[PDB]
């Protein structure tokens, strides 16, 4: 079974600044890796399919890179309303695929 | 004269799994020890037919039906499977007697910053009968709202490329899959060992 | 915005059975890769179950036989029967429709297994 390692746990950042976020896999999962965003009380939101691929209505400062066995979302500003908790899901048997733990994003 | 079957083997090009190519032997003397002994032949599955002993079988027709799959994708071509290929794509009958072949193709299938050019089939309104065959492009209604054959929101193209690049792991690279379908139907035998 | 809304889900005891149902706005269900998945309170994400648009359902290992995804391609309503809940199938169940780029969840409805 595949296992997503998601660092750091808590990524603590000022309104504005630059986030990254990483998500390993166990295997070569190629590009299949998708990113969604959790706000409290709310179901998950699709960020960034196969790894790379911006979803419609996404905001332009959400970006994903990576590739086989380390994948990163970058936020270039972190707006008031980016602060949530990011999972990666590896979809190399699609629609089935493991999530990751999470990354929540935490300040004061 | 002898059979086709290492010119469907190292056939140059191999066709789309949603479009799989399918050649009809006939009229041959068939040597299946050059197939069963060959080294990249990594899956020989045979099915109501021991491998060993096809040489001592003559059938009225055999086909050959050439695709290019995933590596993990490879375990539904077999009877009674279910999935994404099996359902959409190329569905062997649960009666199925013949072989199934693959081999991995990623040194030659695969292309740095992707291979596009293989498509499959991912949506469709039921599962594909046994050996049939759909090409069609028609824009798949997701929704309710007729979205009149351009796609959109609720409204896919129902087919998705491959993408195969000579990384990833061995379940995501491209797999050379040709199908041998075995026929008999009271007509005089064709296709005899020796 | 694509609303897909879950319902049954609620309070049932150990060893009981619940069937959650999903049902969709603008999209009809039988023609969609409709998943289930659940978030155990305070805990990451899992998917659950599968169903393809010609009919064929995958299943996790670990719920292989306990839950079984279902339709009703007349009542356009996404089934899960839950059989034999744990005190750990506790979780908010979301039917989400899946496709390439697009993955649509629902609200979620809670399903609570205690005594």
């Amino acid at each position: 079974e595949i296992v997503l390692t998601q660092s750091p746990a808590t990524l603590s950042l000022f309104p504005g600044e630059r986030a990254t976020l990483s998500c390993r896999a166990s295997q070569n999962i190629g590009h299949f890796l998708t990113w969604y965003q959790q706000k409290p009380g709310q179901a998950p939101r699709l960020l960034i399919y196969d790894a790379s691929n911006r979803a419609t209505g996404v905001p332009a400062r959400f970006s994903g890179s990576g590739s086989e066995t380390e994948f990163t979302l970058t936020i270039s500003s972190l707006g008031p309303e980016d602060f949530a908790v990011y999972y990666c899901q590896e979809r190399s048997d699609w629609p089935r695929g493991t999530f990751g733990q999470g990354t929540k994003v935490e300040i004061k | 004269n002898l059979c086709p079957f290492h010119e469907v083997f190292n056939a140059t090009t191999f066709a789309s799994v949603y479009a799989w190519n399918r050649k009809r032997i006939s009229n041959c003397v068939a040597d299946y020890s050059v197939i069963y002994n060959f080294a990249p032949f990594f899956a020989f599955k045979c099915y109501g037919v021991s491998p060993t002993k096809l040489n001592d079988l003559c059938f009225t027709n055999v086909y050959a039906d050439s695709f290019v799959i995933r590596g993990n994708e490879v375990s539904q071509i077999a009877p009674g499977q279910t999935g994404n290929i099996a359902d959409y794509n190329y569905k062997l009958p649960d009666d199925f007697t013949g072989c199934v072949i693959a081999w991995n193709s990623n040194k030659l299938d695969s292309k740095p910053s992707g291979n596009y050019n293989y498509l499959y089939r991912f949506l469709r309104k039921s599962k594909l009968k046994p050996f049939e065959r759909d090409i069609s492009t028609e824009i798949y209604q997701a929704g309710n709202k007729p979205c009149n054959g351009v796609a959109g929101p609720n409204c896919y193209s129902p087919l998705q490329s491959y993408g195969f690049r000579p990384t990833y792991g061995v379940g995501h690279q491209p797999y050379r899959v040709v199908v041998l379908s075995f026929e008999l139907l009271h007509a005089p035998a064709t296709v005899c060992g020796p | 915005e694509v609303q897909v809304v879950e319902s049954g889900g609620g309070l049932i005891q150990p060893g009981g059975s619940l069937r959650l149902s999903c049902t969709a706005s603008e999209l009809i269900i039988s023609r969609n890769y409709m998943s289930w998945v659940r978030q155990a309170p305070g805990k990451g994400l899992e998917w659950l179950s599968v169903i393809y648009p010609g009919g064929s359902s995958f299943y996790t290992d670990s719920l292989k036989g306990r839950f079984t995804i279902s339709r009703d391609n007349s009542k356009n309503t996404l089934y899960l029967q839950m059989n034999r809940l744990g005190v750990e199938d506790t979780a908010i169940y979301y039917c989400v429709r899946d496709a390439p780029s697009e993955s649509d969840w629902g609200q979620g409805t809670l399903v609570t297994v205690s005594s």
